[PDB]
């Protein structure tokens, strides 16, 4: 009798909310502590979105669970693939940086 | 002389083969009453008696009429007709919905969604009923104000692209509405398991806020603004 | 007879049945609320479809970042034609970020009327053109 | 004929029709444990107690003292003294247990400074047995009472097994050697034909509104269970009995409430003044619907009428308090501006005397029997019973008062479910029906069905409609109903000259409205002959030949000092009315009103007086 519907949608506008903390937040004073964060947040707030997506128009159950099981993929090498750009590379915010000097 | 034309969908079940398609009929504007409905009564009993819709009150608190007008969901008998005659009236049954013949869609799984949120009052203690008129004060009664006056005619529910896609297991606007109707209602005492009826994914959870329903309602009321509330609640409420 | 039983009977006749069903969006009325919650699924699908490439293309593709800038600095740079990548990119990302706050505002139970809609949703737009402008000449 | 798939059913009680009466009879029975079809031809939130708006009368006593024996005396003085008392008593007296009942339910009444149920001023009650003044007690939920009470009526029909046949419209009852073994029905989707048995069978159907051009009632008021009764043999009493109320709007005929003259409403001529003052001095434009109707359709024969065409009055609610209007009267406010296109916070509404309720119907027990009329004597039909509308305990008589038909509605399609509770037993045998009965009413619907007629249906509806309403108005005259009777009687000759067009099975709305047709005819006949017959002015039906209240007494005087009138000299007394399918005759019989109460030592009987407010 759990409220996991509920949690899921307060969880969502929290991380919205969030990433909405964040963009002005690396703009003024980028750093590393900051990439992370941002790459946390993107991809969460990227994958719980897509979710709806596919739940609204992935119909029939034996889709359902693929498309989830196949997004969960795209999104856990999504967050990783950022956080290796973060730790061997110069990072979401200098990477912006740099596109914006060009 | 004022001659207005209008475009019907029509489909009739016991014919052949034959699938969906407009017929248009061309109506004089002064021999004829205000409203849409006015209207297809006049083709009914002077053009063609096959065109099949509901009616009852022409009043509009009945939910009878319930078609798609000129683009959007209203009650026939409440909307008047433009009287510029250079536009042709394009009339639908309800959107995303299985035609039984012309203008009558099969409502009869919105009613059953209906039916699941339990629209009546409940209470703990039922012993006691029949006998005593229940306390509510002035302030607690018009809470209700702007949601009881629904008259289930599915206007929204059938604009809304959630219950379109997933109807099934979406119960809609119109009966998520009346599901906090009784929510906020002080004589209820089942709130608690009233919200914890809607604990899964599809139920309430499909609105996205496209506001739609609040947009074509024929009665002014507020859909989006109950399902919005709705989750409020649904988020703050206690064990 | 309950509710559960009603509904599996209604699709038991219905599929069964050589009963067409009524035309949709086809139809449907364009609003601007409607065409305003549309957008705010593309742009994000869109912008979800950048941060996936971005951070898959530093798993799989060869070279630091400087290595595929210099390859941007190549491809015989365009003047004007620069800023208009850069405004590609940042007009989806400023639309879905104001009316996302719009969203929130709405999820608060604040401006859920017909008036309130098409003021904010007006509002959304001048900010959206306003700040894409803005970000891309920085 | 073969053509047409038959589905037998078994229950062990049949409810025809899904207004607040079906409902309340439907979800009783269930509630008591039987096992119940409910049968209707629209589903049951779009039925007509939907379009109520006033209120349900009960004497709570929540805004001052009561006492539902007062209740009483306004109803039986209202009834112009053909309202048998018996069922007044029963209705009166239950008023504050069902009103209370419904809000327990969870209709959602509006409210006072208590928290207790808001009862409201409306037409013609009185404390202190009429001499106390204005009374207070219509319950309401702001403008829309009966869509309220249905809604919620309907939100509990829920927790019950009642099998519900939705958009069926049941075609004639299952008769049997006078005895009711259920019904026959079409059903509207898929064309197919059912006969439901039962050991008993409550209709409900609501009245005949639409035998009228102009009528606040709604398109599917059609008296469908009043013809099933006709068609059976059965008689209907007091159908002449048509009551006009006062404030239709001059538009679509639309109803606004008498709550607004209660609230403080007052109609106005065009001359200014509020005329009836000059009429009903006491109870003004608060008075009986019979009166303040007759004195607006005086008032434009007089040259006083309101708009271009002088046909009209005004209904003036600009002087009230806006709030007033807001709290109050929405639902009209609403519909003022979308017909009449007037804010009546600003304009005054275009109002008309519209046909509206029939008092007449289904003879009844105070219990909800219906009966028949064997040797001058009243008679019980074995399974068959009738609420609300479309019957007649007669509880309203001559004039029904405002307010009091949703009662009517939800008192005795209770009655009607304790009536066959404590008569008899749930899994009693079912009485077992013929092979070939129905037979005949599936032959009507496939006569009808392919019709080949010169004239079309509509065509017909519409000579119905426009001779009942200049042959059987407010006002009606010897001459004039004699005219209008031989006119219906050629319409009726006209019934097999019809022509129809949809032969499809499927939604055949064509074929539905054309049994429509058939009954409202049956409807209209009994209604006009009864009036032509009816030689004497009570309540609504006013004669200009015979203005007198002709009773077995000359009740304006001392009584019993005098002589007696017999049965047949006096018009104090019901009309029982039949009529011959075949040729469409209305011979026509009568019985006596009842008099005497439940219980005298609780509820004395009110005798006949000099009736004026
Ligand atoms: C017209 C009107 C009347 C009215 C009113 C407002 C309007 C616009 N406001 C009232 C009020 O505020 N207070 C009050 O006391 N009365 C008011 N009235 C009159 C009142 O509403 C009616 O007397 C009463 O509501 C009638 O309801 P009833 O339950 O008796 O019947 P119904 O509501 O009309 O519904 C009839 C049902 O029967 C079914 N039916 C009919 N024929 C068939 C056949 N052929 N086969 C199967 N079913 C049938 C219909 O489907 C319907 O459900
Ligand atoms: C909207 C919320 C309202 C707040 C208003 C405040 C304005 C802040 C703008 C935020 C928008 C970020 C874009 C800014 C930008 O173009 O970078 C220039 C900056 C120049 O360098 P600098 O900061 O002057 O140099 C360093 C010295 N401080 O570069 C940065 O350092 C900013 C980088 C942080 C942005 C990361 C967001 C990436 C997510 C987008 C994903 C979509 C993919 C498609
Ligand atoms: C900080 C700025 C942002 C805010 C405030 C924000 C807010 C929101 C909100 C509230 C929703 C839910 C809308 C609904 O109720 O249907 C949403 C949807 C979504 N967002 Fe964001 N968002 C932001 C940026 C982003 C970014 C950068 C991405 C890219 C990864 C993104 C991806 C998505 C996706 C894929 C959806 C689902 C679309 C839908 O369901 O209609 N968002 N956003
Ligand atoms: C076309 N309408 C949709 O399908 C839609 C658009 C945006 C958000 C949610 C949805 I369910
Ligand atoms: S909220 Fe409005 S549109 Fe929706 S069912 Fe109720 S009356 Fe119809
Ligand atoms: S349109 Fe549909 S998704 Fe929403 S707010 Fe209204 S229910
Ligand atoms: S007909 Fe009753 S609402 Fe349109």
């Amino acid at each position: 009798s759990s409220k996991a519907a509920s949690l899921h949608w307060t969880g969502e506008r929290v991380v919205s909310v969030l990433l909405l903390g964040l963009l002005p937040a690396a703009y003024l004073n980028p750093c590393s502590a900051m990439d992370y964060s941002l790459a946390a947040a993107l991809t969460l707030h990227g994958h719980w979105g897509i979710g709806q997506v596919v739940t609204d128009y992935v119909r029939g159950d034996a889709l359902q669970k693929a498309a989830k099981a196949g997004l969960l993929a795209l999104s856990a090498f999504t967050f990783a693939g950022l956080c290796y750009f973060n730790y061997h590379d110069v990072g979401i915010c200098k990477a912006v940086a740099m596109l914006w000097k060009l | 002389p004022r001659i207005k034309k209008f475009a019907i969908y029509r489909w009739d079940p016991d014919k052949t083969g034959d699938k969906p398609h407009m017929q248009t009929y061309e109506i004089d504007l002064n021999n004829c009453g205000p409203m849409v409905l006015d209207a297809l009564i006049k083709i009914k009993n002077e053009i063609d008696s096959t065109l099949t819709f509901r009616r009852s009150c022409r009043e509009g608190i009945c939910g009878s009429c319930a078609m798609n007008i000129n683009g959007g969901n209203t009650l026939a008998c409440t909307r008047r007709i433009d009287t510029n005659l250079d536009k042709v009236s394009k009339i639908y049954p309800l959107p995303h919905m299985y035609v039984i013949k012309d203008l009558v869609p099969d409502l009869s799984n919105f009613y059953a969604q209906y039916k699941s949120i339990e629209p009546y009052l409940k209470k703990k203690d039922e012993s006691q009923e029949g006998k005593q008129q229940y306390l509510q004060s002035i302030e607690e009664r018009e809470k209700l104000d702007g949601l009881y006056e629904c008259i289930l005619c599915a206007c929204c529910s059938t604009s809304c692209p959630s219950y379109w896609w997933n109807g099934d297991k979406y119960l809609g606007p119109a009966v998520l509405m009346q599901a906090y109707r009784w929510m906020i209602d002080s004589r209820d005492d089942f709130t608690e398991e009233r919200l914890a009826k809607l604990q899964d994914p599809f139920s309430l959870y499909r609105c996205h806020t496209i506001m739609n329903c609040t947009g074509t309602c024929p009665k002014g009321l507020n859909p989006g603004k109950a399902i919005a509330e709705i989750k409020k609640m649904m988020a703050t409420y206690k064990e | 007879t309950t509710a559960k039983e009603e509904m599996e009977r209604f699709w038991n006749k219905n599929l069964g049945s050589n009963r067409p069903l009524s035309p949709h969006i086809t139809i449907y009325r364009w609003s601007l609320p409607m065409a305003m919650s549309i957008c705010h699924r593309g742009t994000g699908i869109a912008l979800s479809a950048g941060v996936s490439l971005f951070g898959l293309s530093a798993l799989l593709l060869p070279g630091n970042f400087e290595s595929h800038l210099e390859l941007v600095k190549s491809l015989c740079l365009g003047p004007t034609l620069i800023y208009t990548a850069k405004f590609g990119i940042v007009f989806p990302l400023m639309y879905h970020t104001w009316n996302g706050i719009r969203h929130l505002i709405w999820d608060l139970g604040k401006g859920l009327t017909i008036p309130q809609l098409t003021q904010s949703g007006v509002v959304v737009l001048i900010l959206t053109v306003l700040s894409s402008v803005g970000l891309a000449a920085m | 004929s073969t053509q047409y798939p038959v589905v037998d059913h078994e229950f062990d009680a049949v409810v025809v029709g899904a207004g607040g009466a079906g409902l309340r009879a439907a979800f009783g029975l269930s509630e008591a444990g039987f096992n119940t079809a409910c049968v209707t031809k629209l589903f049951p939130t779009r039925s007509h107690t939907v379009a109520a708006q006033g209120g349900i009368n009960a004497a709570l006593g929540n805004m001052e003292e009561d006492n539902w024996r007062w209740h009483f005396y306004d109803t039986v003085k209202g009834s112009d003294w053909l309202g048998d008392q018996d069922a007044i008593h029963y209705m009166t007296e239950q008023a504050p247990a069902s009103v209370v009942e419904l809000e327990n339910y969870g209709m959602p009444f509006s409210r006072t400074e208590d928290g207790k149920i808001y009862q409201r001023a409306f037409g013609g009650q009185s404390l202190k047995f009429g001499k106390g003044g204005q009374a207070h007690r219509c319950c309401c939920v702001a403008d829309r009472t009966g869509h309220s009470l249905l809604h919620t009526l309907y939100g509990r029909s829920l927790r019950y097994d009642t099998s519900y046949f939705v958009e069926y419209f049941a075609l004639d009852l299952l008769m049997e050697n006078g005895e009711c073994r259920g019904v026959i029905a079409l059903c509207i989707e898929d064309g197919s034909i059912h006969r439901i048995r039962a050991r008993n069978t409550v209709v409900a159907t609501g009245g005949y509104g639409r035998t009228y051009f102009s009528c606040t009632s709604a398109h599917t008021s059609t008296g469908d269970g009043t013809a099933m009764v006709t068609r059976a043999g059965l008689p209907c009493q007091d159908l002449e009995f048509v009551q006009f109320h006062p404030t239709g709007i001059y538009g679509a005929g639309c109803l606004i409430t008498e709550g607004c003259r209660g609230e403080g409403g007052i109609l106005i001529n065009s001359q200014g003044e509020r005329f009836m003052e000059r009429y009903a001095p006491v109870a003004k434009d608060l008075a009986s619907r019979d009166v303040v109707s007759r004195s607006m359709t005086l008032e434009i024969r007089e040259g006083r009428g309101c708009g271009p065409e002088k046909d009209h009055v005004y209904l003036q609610l600009h002087h009230l308090p806006p709030e007033q209007l807001a709290v109050r009267l929405p639902g009209i406010s609403e519909t003022a501006m979308i017909f009449a296109g007037v804010d009546v916070t600003k304009e005054p509404i275009p109002v008309l005397p519209t046909v509206h309720y029939n008092m007449g119907g289904i003879p009844t027990n105070y219990k909800g029997q219906v009966l028949r009329h064997v040797n001058g004597q009243d008679q019980v039909v074995p399974g068959l019973y009738a609420c609300g509308e479309a019957a007649c305990a007669s509880v309203h008589g001559a004039n029904r008062l405002g307010a009091n038909s949703l009662l009517d509605l939800v008192v005795f399609g209770r009655a009607c479910a304790l009536s066959i509770a404590e008569s008899c037993r749930p899994g009693d045998k079912v009485p077992s029906i013929k092979p070939n009965a129905g037979e005949e009413s599936v032959m009507n619907l496939d006569k009808l069905r392919f019709a080949n007629g010169t004239i079309r249906t509509s065509e017909l509806r519409l000579s119905m409609q426009k001779s009942m309403q200049s042959h059987a108005a407010v006002f009606r005259v010897g001459s004039v109903l004699q005219e209008g009777c031989e006119k219906i009687l050629r319409l009726y000759g006209d019934l097999q000259h019809l022509k129809t067009f949809d032969r499809g099975m499927v939604w055949n709305t064509d074929l539905v409205e054309t049994l429509e047709l058939q009954n409202l005819m049956l409807c209209a006949l009994q209604t006009i002959y009864g009036a032509e017959a009816r030689k004497e002015s009570r309540g609504a039906h006013a004669r200009e030949d015979f203005k007198e209240r002709v009773d077995e007494y000359d009740y304006s005087k001392p009584i019993q000092g005098q002589q007696k009138k017999p049965f047949q000299e006096h018009w104090r007394k019901h009309t029982l009315s039949y009529v011959d399918v075949k040729t469409g005759k209305v011979s026509l019989e009568y019985r006596p009103v009842i008099d005497k109460t439940l219980n005298e030592a609780d509820c004395a009987t009110v005798p006949p007086a000099i009736r004026s407010y």
